[PDB]
């Protein structure tokens, strides 16, 4: 459990609001205050919203002022690369924050990819879950 | 040397106009509450108009729409523009720095406006 | 509009006698009532402000009391130069209104 | 229902966001002597969504409640709290002589008496600088033509209604704040015109046989037609 | 020039409340007291009446 949280925003220097999400070891906390961040905000080895609650995949996106956060967890036995296979990510959070993001940073090996506007064919089985997909431009 | 000196009064035909100037010394007019008060001959005192420090203007019902009050910061002078003058407007017109606190209440000496 | 009533209209008393006039308000004016002395021909001169407070320089013989709607103005010992017309005014609530006035003469 | 209220010159501002606003607690209360709304209807407020709501609270004289309105002038409207001419909100007031007046006289509540110019809409002036009313400068020292810009209310119980303290709350409507939008009971095996969370239609709702996921709401047939829904209150699929 | 007065002309009126919107060319001149609250007015003006 090295990786702990995320910071999203535009400047992240107490000049504009910025999303801060931190899982302190039992508690998930999401804030959008105009935090003043350190140069390297690491953890020991104006607020408009505030909420308090192996392989892990998340999808963060911001559309029309809504911040969609999808997630999925699964066990794994592998170190040097991502596992090959298919799995769908369910939605977990839909923040009405309305803050536009340009940049972000992690808080702790991980992997980052960038979405593109493509067309996909999704196969829904009898139980409503996605079991396979086909990229229509691959 | 705090004092109010005023002038501009005289005879004027009914329906005519007349402006009364009230020159000040010792304080700033544009920063104080100022008032015009008229006294008809033989009668009591009658409040006429007020300008606040911020500039809001208030007038009595008997001169509302006809009289106007203003000031000039460069000359430190309080004015009272009188229009559509009537015979019942004949009085001595005192200008006064309104009392707001201890010892700032000071009155002019009035000028005789005679509407005839 | 508020209406101040001032009694008596006229008054004559001997030198040194206690002189007291009243001023009843039509509405409650708290203690925001002032008193003026106007000698003949001259401008009004503020003596009492806020019902009971004496303006700086007024002789001690001038007094004032009252709150709400009924107020009083008292001269301790009347002096010859006290001859004048005395008015009451309220100023907190607009429009500003005056009293009927009280003429004072020496006996 | 706050215990302490602020002086009008230092008026308090609460920012309300991300909540369902129940305005029925207010316009159905008989404890308010003044309740005037501008650019909105009091009863029709539970059906309007807004981005932000601002609640400003302070204490003034009853005489000066009339100044908390668009286009008003006076010692309060000019120098303490000013509403714009295009105000969209509600002004609520009630007497608080039982709370904010002391026997010997309460002096904790203040109002600004001196200012060179009027306040702009929603301006909060908390200055303590000595007011330079004369030609000479004050240099932070009181005296002639140099007055403390604030004045103290003399809130005593024996004061007339116009002089007793009134507590005021100004709601400003500027979407994370919506009104209740209650629901009703549901009936099955009968043709109904229904409106679930975001969708509307006409049909018969029947006990289903499917197993929706915990996050799925609306079903869909092969030909992009609504087939089943998740009831927002009862965790049953229809 | 015709309908304004220095003291304010109030002879011209406008309806401010109604239980429903007027139908086309409908004319309503009734002076019934509008009940703005839950308390019946019974023809008596007052709070929410
Ligand atoms: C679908 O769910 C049912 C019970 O909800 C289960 O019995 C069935 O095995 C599931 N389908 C698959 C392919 O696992
Ligand atoms: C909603 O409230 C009703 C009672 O008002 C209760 O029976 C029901 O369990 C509640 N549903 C949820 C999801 O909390």
């Amino acid at each position: 459990n090295i990786i702990r949280g995320w910071i999203f925003g535009t400047t992240l220097d107490s000049k504009t609001q910025s999303l801060l999400i931190v899982n302190n070891a039992t508690n998930v906390v999401i804030k959008v205050c105009e935090f003043q961040f350190c140069n390297d905000p690491f953890l020991g080895v104006n607020c408009t919203f505030e909420y308090v609650s192996n392989l892990r995949e998340f999808v963060f996106k911001n559309i029309d002022g809504y911040f969609k956060i999808y997630s999925k967890h699964t066990p794994i036995n592998l170190v040097r690369d991502l596992p090959q296979g298919f799995s769908a990510l369910e939605p977990l959070v839909d923040l009405p924050i309305g803050i536009n993001i340009t940049r972000f940073q992690t808080l702790l090996a991980y992997y980052v990819g960038y979405l593109q506007p493509r067309t996909f064919l999704l196969k829904y089985n009898e139980n409503g879950t996605i079991t396979d997909a086909v990229d229509c431009a691959l | 040397e705090v004092q109010l000196l005023e002038s501009g009064g005289g005879l004027i035909q009914p329906g005519g106009s007349l402006r009364l100037s009230c020159a000040a010394s010792g304080f700033t007019v544009s920063s104080n509450y100022m008032s015009w008060v008229r006294q008809a001959p033989g009668k009591g005192l009658e409040w006429v108009s007020v300008i606040y420090s911020g500039g809001s203007t208030y007038y009595a019902d008997s001169v509302k729409g006809r009289f106007t009050i203003s000031r000039d910061n460069s000359k430190n002078t309080l004015y009272l523009q009188m229009n559509s003058l009537r015979a019942e407007d004949t009085a001595v017109y005192y200008c006064a720095r309104d009392h707001v606190r201890p010892g700032m209440n000071i009155w002019g000496q009035g000028t005789m406006v005679t509407v005839s | 509009a508020i209406r101040m009533t001032q009694s008596p209209s006229s008054l004559s008393a001997s030198v040194g006698d206690r002189v007291t006039i009243t001023c009843q308000a039509s509405q409650d004016i708290s203690n925001y009532l002032n008193w003026y002395q106007q000698k003949p021909g001259k401008a009004p001169k503020l003596l009492i402000y806020d019902a009971s407070n004496l303006e700086t320089g007024v002789p001690s013989r001038f007094s004032g009391s009252g709150s709400g709607t009924d107020f009083t103005f008292t001269i301790s010992s009347l002096q010859p130069e006290d001859i004048a017309t005395y008015y009451c005014q309220q100023y907190d609530n607009l429009p500003v209104t005056f009293g009927g006035g009280t003429k004072v003469d020496i006996k | 229902n706050a215990t302490r209220f602020a002086s009008v010159y230092a008026w308090n501002r609460k920012r309300i966001s991300n909540c369902v606003a129940d305005y029925s607690v207010l316009y159905n209360s008989a404890s308010f002597s003044t309740f005037k709304c501008y650019g909105v209807s009091p009863t029709k407020l539970n059906d309007l969504c807004f981005t932000n709501v601002y609640a400003d609270s302070f204490v003034i004289r009853g005489d000066e409640v009339r100044q908390i309105a668009p286009g008003q002038t006076g010692k309060i409207a000019d120098y303490n709290y000013k509403l714009p001419d295009d105000f969209t909100g509600c002004v609520i007031a009630w007497n608080s002589n039982n709370l904010d007046s002391k026997v010997g006289g309460n002096y904790n509540y203040l109002y600004r008496l001196f200012r060179k110019s009027n306040l702009k809409p929603f301006e909060r002036d908390i200055s303590t600088e000595i007011y330079q009313a004369g030609s000479t400068p004050c240099n932070g020292v009181e005296g002639f033509n140099c007055y403390f810009p604030l004045q103290s209310y003399g809130f005593q119980p024996t004061n007339g209604v116009g002089y007793q303290p009134y507590r005021v709350v100004v709601l400003s409507f500027e979407a994370t704040v919506c009104g209740p939008k209650k629901s009703t009971n549901l009936v099955k095996n009968k043709c109904v015109n229904f409106n679930f969370n975001g969708l509307t239609g006409t049909g018969v709702l029947t006990e289903s046989n499917k197993k929706f996921l915990p996050f799925q709401q609306f079903g869909r047939d092969i030909a992009d037609t609504t087939d089943a829904v998740r009831d927002p209150q009862t965790l049953e699929i229809l």
